């Protein structure tokens, strides 16, 4: 899940439209 | 913004700042 990503490195916005319903 | 480390509420608040009103189907960690 990306909160293993994005709390400890870095992410964005093109990254998180992957998780939108 | 844009680019950065997001977690917790800063994350779930990114979330609905991209997917507006529709929300996200994720879950932090549960699973997905």
């Amino acid at each position: 899940g990306i909160v293993e990503q994005c709390c400890t490195s870095i992410c964005s916005l093109y990254q998180l439209e992957n998780y939108c319903n | 913004f844009v680019n950065q480390h997001l977690c917790g509420s800063h994350l779930v608040e990114a979330l609905y700042l991209v997917c507006g009103e529709r929300g996200f189907f994720y879950t932090p960690k549960t699973k997905r």
